[PDB]
Formats: structure tokens, C-alpha cells, sequence
């Protein structure tokens, strides 16, 4: 659901994992920035910000 | 660093940046660039019902 | 040579679902009752 450029890939599982914003945090804010319509935000949101 | 060997202080600017962290959307400061962003957090304490003696 | 774009507009609360008023039209009322009958041996109460 959640598109990256023209990736197009389930809002679950980002291409980023793991840790999308210790390796990337500007990347990953732009990567949130334009998908605030899409439904699937929450979860993306919740994916880009987990890691151990 | 950076020095420029030719002028007086009152012709350059520092702007600093930044970036990499979202902050708020306050009426208070300025946007960066015009058909804006924005995100989205949630904000805690929701409201709920209880009983009052 | 400076410009500022002010903007500005309305929204529904974030608790209307919770505290809000409704406005109806009514008509034509229909009257329930609880009747209790007793005769001879029979108590016992009715809706109807
Ligand atoms: C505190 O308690 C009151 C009373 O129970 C809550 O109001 C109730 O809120 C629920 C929302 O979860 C309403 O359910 C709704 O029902 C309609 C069908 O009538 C349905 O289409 C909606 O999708 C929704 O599920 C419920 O109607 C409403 N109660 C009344 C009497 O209207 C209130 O939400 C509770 N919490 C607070 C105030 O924080
Ligand atoms: C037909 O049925 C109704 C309900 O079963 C009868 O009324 C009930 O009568 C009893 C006896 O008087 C009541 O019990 C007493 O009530 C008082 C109230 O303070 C309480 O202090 C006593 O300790 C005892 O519980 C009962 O409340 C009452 N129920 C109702 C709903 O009124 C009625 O007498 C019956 N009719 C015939 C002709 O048998």
C-alpha cells in the first residue's frame, strides 16, 4: 500500500528494516511525509520507528 | 570552516538547517516550503467516562 | 520584498462524537403501557 518513489510495497514490512532510522533518519521522514492520506499510515509509521 | 578573506560581517548569513527531526506545526513559526508536509502523532490521554460522587 | 501567506478554516471538534445536540423532527406518537390484570384465581402483568 504505502508507495516509496515507485516501490509500492506493504505498509508491514519497509524496505528500511531494520533500524530505518539509525541508518537513515532524514530518508525515513521524507518516507513518512507523503503518505499522511494513505491509511495504511499508522502501522508504516510504527515499522520506520522499531528497532533493537 | 569557512572564511572569505574579503568582506565585513554585516553581508553573510548563517542559516542553520538542520533537518532530520520533525518539530510541531505552530502558528508561531514559519514553514519551510509552501504545500507543506505535515505528519502525524498521536497525542496521549484520551477521554473516557468515569462516576462522580 | 517579503511576502506572508496567512491561512485559516473551521473543523469539527475532537470530542463532537461525544458531546454534541440533535435536531429531529417528530410525529406521530405511539403509546406502549404495562397493564396488570387480576380475576379469579390469576394475577400477572402485561405489555402491551
Ligand atoms: C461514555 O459513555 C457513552 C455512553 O455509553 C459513550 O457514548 C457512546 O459512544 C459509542 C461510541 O463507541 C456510541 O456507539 C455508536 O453507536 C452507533 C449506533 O447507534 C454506531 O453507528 C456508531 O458506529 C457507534 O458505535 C454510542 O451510541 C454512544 N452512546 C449513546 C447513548 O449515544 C461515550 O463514547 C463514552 N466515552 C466517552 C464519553 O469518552
Ligand atoms: C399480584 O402480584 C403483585 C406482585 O407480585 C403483588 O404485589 C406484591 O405484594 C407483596 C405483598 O404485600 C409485596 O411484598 C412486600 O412489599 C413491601 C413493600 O415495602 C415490603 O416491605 C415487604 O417486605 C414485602 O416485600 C410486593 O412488594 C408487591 N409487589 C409489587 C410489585 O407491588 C400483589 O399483591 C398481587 N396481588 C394479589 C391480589 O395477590
Amino acid at each position: 500500500m504505502c508507495v516509496l518513489a515507485n516501490a509500492t510495497f506493504p505498509c508491514f514490512q519497509p524496505p528500511c528494516v531494520p533500524c530505518c532510522y539509525e541508518n537513515n533518519a532524514e530518508a525515513t521522514l521524507r518516507m513518512l511525509e507523503d503518505n499522511v492520506d494513505r491509511p495504511g499510515y499508522y502501522d508504516l509509521l510504527q515499522a520506520a520507528l522499531t528497532c533493537r | 570552516d569557512m572564511t572569505i578573506n574579503t568582506c565585513l560581517i554585516e553581508q553573510c548569513h548563517v542559516s542553520v538547517t538542520d533537518h532530520k527531526k520533525w518539530q510541531f506545526n505552530s502558528p508561531f513559526v514559519p514553514r519551510a516550503d509552501e504545500p507543506a508536509r505535515k505528519g502525524k502523532v498521536h497525542i496521549p490521554f484520551p477521554l473516557d467516562n468515569i462516576t462522580c460522587r | 520584498e517579503n511576502t506572508q501567506l496567512s491561512e485559516a478554516y473551521v473543523d469539527r471538534s475532537d470530542v463532537c462524537r461525544h458531546d454534541h445536540a440533535s435536531a429531529y423532527k417528530a410525529h406521530t406518537a405511539s403509546l406502549k403501557a404495562k397493564v396488570r390484570v387480576m380475576y379469579g384465581n390469576v394475577n400477572q402483568t402485561v405489555d402491551v
